[PDB]
């Protein structure tokens, strides 16, 4: 029935998750029936019905309205109650609510934009092992958005030459270092190897420097049982840092992992390889914010959060990881008021095709509490990976001091590159090639 | 506003934040322990400070123990004898720390414990 | 009946559990009978009784006897069997003793006022993990009481900049430094965290001062899984001390940390947040000497024992936590000559807005077996916790110095200390604000 | 007042919220102690951080009528300053300190508004009432129980003895007292062992599912699980815990493992009137209701005014209860479906009080008679059916719709008529 | 060839008094003791763990003077602690303990702690290159009387 499900007179309850879905109903398929469609198929004739109370856990439409998307789109706003959710379980949550209404015929397309997490659900996760303030706390690091940079060729290397390039990149002047998302443990480097001679390197580079540095050991596994055994390994070690792929080692793992990392002291990074399989379409998926929703609930101390070179809606989920009220603002992709009732925030990672010349932007757009990872930007340097760290770590600090003096970062970056390269050779040499 | 120094003032508990003692001050604690009915024995180490070498568990530390000059005074009624050893102790060891101690035969255990000489 | 438990001509076994009671009966009813009725309702018609000997099992009142506090106020002493008691557990102790009696009808108010702790039940504990002497021998402090400060503000601090205030007052002289009893883990600061740099700022005071440092990080918490997973990690760390909250955390809880504790060389404080609630007014409940003798039993090596600016009182009960034998007096509160055979004794902490010019007194008063734990009193000091600390430092050593030599702390205290800001610009500078 | 007393804070949906009774010294106004309980019960470096962010503050006072300088205070705290998941954490921070505030001559604390963002970092009960009902497939009826007497003196053996006559009696349960945890007299694992004997025999006797509350309570933590885990090892029910003298830590601890193990856990209450006796001081015990329910428990012991301990068992009890002074409940209280808690009535109970006990109680409830089976002169087995006689009589009026208040002694007489058994036990118990 | 002395009876001093002195008291006894050119100190026998000085407490700071010592010296040194326990798992607790402080020596008292007892610890011993001392307490009730008994042949053979 279009009036079960749909309630546009319905007030939401502190305590029910809210979710914004872009639908795209079939021909002849008007938006009240679509979005209570929506909201039934994704919860709740039978005589069992009899021996409970069916409006307690169903869900409801209690909005519709015409987007300005595309053809016969629509957002629709529905209300889960939070007993229907199981505690600290983001699988749950998504099983929940997109485990089947995706695939109604009904529905040509569906794609589910935002959730409004209450904090009666949230209480109910760990979150973050640490979290922005407390990973800058640990690495003694303040006042500057952080760098690494991916180690390359991303297969291929031998476990030895991958810590050489990662000492290299380090003592030039990165705070990290990192395996590819790729990299796990395959015959040409099987990963206990590779975790041997990265903390020779992120040791000699620290020694050698002064700073803390630390190496994104990726821990992503074929099973949970080989998951932790290399946690343990590299906290055996004393690493500062490990990384997960959550969405292909899947949430069940990553919670586990990320409790694995509270409870040993150990910073989270977290990749989101296969996220554009999901996210890409405008029409059908789910829209990354969701998908960053849920790692920062599950678990994570970075999360990767892509390039800036829309950014309104980058700008959008970067404030839902960091901040611990975020205003709805659907310009930013906010469909839905979100409080974190204190949990930590997750520091987002820019990475793609990013050089020196890039840093005023991405300085400005992200602000210091981000990690801006290089690629070929560093190990592409003509000198070698230590100068183009140096050229790197150079270039950021220019732009953090010209903007602490007041100066306009996106009117000013140029000169301010500009300026640096008269007493840095090393991002002289860089700004050449770049 | 003064800060408190980060070098030179390392201490040995009990006393050693007050100015060095005299030799009056000196006796007056020696006579505590005489008066007390406590056992005093001097104790002398060329390192002043504990440290962890051997070990790094809860409750252990290395350089609690120093070494013993000669014996506990038993029967000691006079400070000045007590002071006579710990002048013989700096002529011997002039480079070592000396620190004055006392033992009571009653509570059986050691509960006194004050710098009485740095060297220069 | 009056005379199944009013026996008035009974003679106590050195084997019995003696308490004294603080009753207050409702009008119409005889002091000896509120006496059996404490007696009975305390300890033990059916048929089953006739299958043992409920005279063997009964606990009895044996003296009654009106008392000088208030309208209608008597104190009634009972003695209960050893063989009621679960060998080891302070928690059957109490619930055989005060589980039941408070609630009867016939009293209108009742006050546990001391126990009398026999040999043969007091040797079924372990006792303190380690006791006053051990203590002074691990720590090597002498002569003197021990110095420490609690962390301000309680809740809002970051782990880092906490173990920040932590080195600052333990550099300048302080023995400890000291989680808030409301400090567990939370929101602002996981546990976990706060335990990596409070050991940094330990081990940190220590190489600089050369003096042994603790910092005593409280292991208090919801479950007993939890309890012992922070004393494990402070047991990795190295450190000479942890905390726990007994009464809120509770007796089985506690026996279990002091014997963790025991078994790991670890030195346990123990702080009694919520006794108020059960010690406060003098017609109903328990004093805290009832209290302070459980802890002894379930184990710790440190108990707050409250502020001395009714003096008699605390002395009494700081007798009865530190020695091994202690006479019957009860103007000092003690109803029961107590032998300890030998269980160590818990060193007392005195806490509460106590500054500089407290010392004479404080020092006076408790001796050399006492921890002195300041607030403010270190944490105002217009300089800093590092002077403060100092000054702290500096105004009790010249208080012992003084007492040494034979002067008299109670009448000379002012002078001795104005003496010491003579030579202590920290003292003085201490001295003009409070 | 101060920084402390806001009189138009509005209290956030995650606050913790607190009634204190206070009575201030003299010559301390209302506000000033209100302000003085807030401030007492939270809050250079201070620069550093947000102290309004983190005190607490008394957002209302209001006196107590027909009491000479006695207050309410209310006070909210941020749910930052608490611990997830723990009861202790909670009473420490709001009770562990203001007691003993010297502005004030005494002070208790009534209520605590639980916020479901702080209730659901809790397990709760291992099952809850109705979880419990089912398993032991009960329904339509107050359960029925026994504490086994004299409560020290007997072997394991006569113990268990005690416990089989009374369950094939009638009743669902036997318990063991409150002291009884293990003693010279009897070591538990021996009682555990006969004790389960019993419990079987019985219930292959009757066909009805028995139990009896194995009382796990322990010096240490480690005692408290081993005895938990034989009691899992021989398949029974149900076991036990004294909540306040073993404590939250414990308790919690023990509610975790009941509900990984599929064990009913009853709670007892002893030492309770130690801090909830008084009016003046102290804590009222549906505080120490609430804790158990969030800490853990399926039963939990609610006593035999009137008005006040209606309003703690719907406390304890229901989903939502909403404020009422007239039952003492100065605090709207949602669970959001954390389950309920059996009350246990118990305390000189026979047959006659069954009327009035099923009045007032109603189904989800336990009523534990002790002498009152025990004291039968016919024995245990007797005196249990005399129990479950009078009880389900008072059930059948009840449903017929009969008034138990007003017809009560004329339905127990009735039943007198057919039940040799319970007529020897009114003879008695007058 | 563990503790590197070769041509010459080893050296050892029993701590006196036996029973009274602290945990501290104590290890500074051995402290000096082997600095002066003993090899060992040792726990009397009837020193295992009592109120006036726990175990774990004695070789806390017994394992402080053995290496104080060594460092001054430059020859290895030992202390036997004494593991003889009431029961199997106390007295394995206790070896385990000496195994984490690195210390070269323990000891049992193996007629009065048992035979079966005394199996378990060399075996420990053996897994964990632990030296163990043998103390031979109450052989004299067996061992004494020309008559009747077992003379101590018998009992150095079964050890
Ligand atoms: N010497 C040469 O031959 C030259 C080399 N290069 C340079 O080499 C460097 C390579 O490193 P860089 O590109 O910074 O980073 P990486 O190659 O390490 O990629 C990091 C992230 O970039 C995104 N990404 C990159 N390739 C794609 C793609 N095919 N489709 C979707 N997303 C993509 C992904 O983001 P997410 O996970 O968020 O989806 C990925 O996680 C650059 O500086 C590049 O300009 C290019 C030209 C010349
Ligand atoms: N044959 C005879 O000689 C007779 C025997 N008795 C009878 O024997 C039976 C005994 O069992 P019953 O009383 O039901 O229950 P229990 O003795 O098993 O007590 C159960 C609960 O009653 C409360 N309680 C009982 N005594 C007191 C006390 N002294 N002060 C405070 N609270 C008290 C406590 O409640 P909480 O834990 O909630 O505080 C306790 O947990 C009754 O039926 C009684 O009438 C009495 C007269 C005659
Ligand atoms: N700069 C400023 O604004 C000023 C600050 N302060 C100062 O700040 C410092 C705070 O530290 P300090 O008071 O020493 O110690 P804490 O605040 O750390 O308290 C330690 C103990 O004092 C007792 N206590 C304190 N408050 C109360 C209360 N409300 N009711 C009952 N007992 C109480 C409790 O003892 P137990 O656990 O034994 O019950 C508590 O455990 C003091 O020196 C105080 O004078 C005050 C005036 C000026
Ligand atoms: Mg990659
Ligand atoms: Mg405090
Ligand atoms: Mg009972
Ligand atoms: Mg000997």
């Amino acid at each position: 029935y279009k009036l079960t499900y749909y309630t546009p007179e319905y007030e939401t309850k502190d305590t029910d998750i809210l979710a914004a879905f872009r639908v795209t109903p079939q021909p002849g398929v008007p938006p009240e029936e679509a979005g209570a469609a929506v909201a039934a198929e994704s919860s709740t004739t039978v005589w069992t019905d009899g021996l409970t109370s069916l409006d307690r856990y169903k869900g409801r439409c209690y909005h519709i309205e015409p987007v300005v998307g595309e053809d016969n789109q629509y957002i629709a706003y529905v209300a889960y109650p939070l007993d229907l959710f199981e505690e600290g379980s983001v699988t749950n949550m998504f099983t929940s609510i997109v485990g089947n209404v995706f695939g109604f015929k009904a529905l040509r397309a569906l794609r589910l934009e935002d959730l409004r997490i209450p904090p009666t659900y949230s209480k109910t996760f760990q979150g973050p092992p640490h979290g922005i303030q407390v990973e800058r706390d640990k690495l003694n690091k303040y006042g500057r958005p952080l760098l690494g940079c991916t180690i390359k060729p991303k297969l291929g290397l031998s476990a030895k030459n991958y810590g050489r390039a990662c000492y290299e990149c380090l003592r030039g002047g990165l705070d990290f270092t990192k395996d590819d998302e790729n990299v796990n443990s395959q015959p040409f480097m099987r990963w206990r190897d590779r975790f041997v001679f990265c903390a020779e390197a992120i040791y000699k580079s620290q020694a050698e420097t002064g700073e803390i540095k630390g190496h994104y050991l990726n821990a992503t596994a074929g099973t949970c049982e080989e998951m932790i055994k290399r946690a343990v390994f590299a906290r055996e070690l004393g690493v500062p840092i490990v990384m997960h792929d959550y969405l292909t080692g899947g949430f069940t793992a990553n919670t586990s992992l990320a409790h694995y990392c509270r409870d040993n002291g150990l910073l989270l990074h977290i990749h989101r390889a296969m996220h554009a399989v999901i996210d890409r379409q405008k029409n059908h998926g789910m829209h990354f914010r969701v998908l960053a929703k849920a790692l920062r609930m599950s678990g994570g101390d970075h999360i990767h959060a892509g390039t800036v070179v829309e950014r309104e809606m980058t700008l959008g989920f970067v404030d839902l990881l960091r901040d611990d009220f975020i205003e709805k603002d659907r310009a930013r992709g906010i469909f839905f008021t979100q409080d974190w009732v204190s949990m930590p925030g997750v520091i987002p990672v820019a990475s793609g095709g990013i050089h020196v010349w890039h840093m005023p932007a991405l300085t400005e757009i992200f602000g210091d509490d981000s990690v801006l990872q290089f690629g070929g930007g560093t190990l592409g340097h003509p000198w070698g990976n230590a100068p183009g760290a140096a050229a790197n770590r150079v270039a950021l600090e220019a732009c953090v001091q010209a903007r602490n003096e007041g100066r306009d970062l996106a009117r000013e970056g140029n000169e301010i590159i500009r300026s640096a390269c008269k007493w840095s050779p090393e991002l002289a040499a860089a700004c050449e090639i770049w | 506003m003064q800060v408190w120094p980060i070098e030179g003032i390392k201490k040995f508990e009990t006393l050693s934040y007050l100015p060095p003692l005299t030799v009056e001050d000196l006796l007056k604690q020696i006579e505590y322990l005489l008066r007390s009915k406590w056992v005093p024995c001097l104790e002398f180490s060329k390192v002043g400070f504990v440290y962890r070498e051997n070990h790094r568990s809860p409750g252990y530390y290395d350089g609690r123990y120093w070494t013993m000059w000669k014996l506990p005074m038993f029967g000691c009624t006079d400070a000045t004898q007590v002071l006579k050893e710990l002048e013989e102790a700096k002529k011997a060891y002039p480079d070592a720390f000396v620190r004055i101690i006392g033992f009571d035969n009653v509570r059986q255990v050691q509960c006194i414990s004050f710098i009485a000489y740095k060297p220069p």
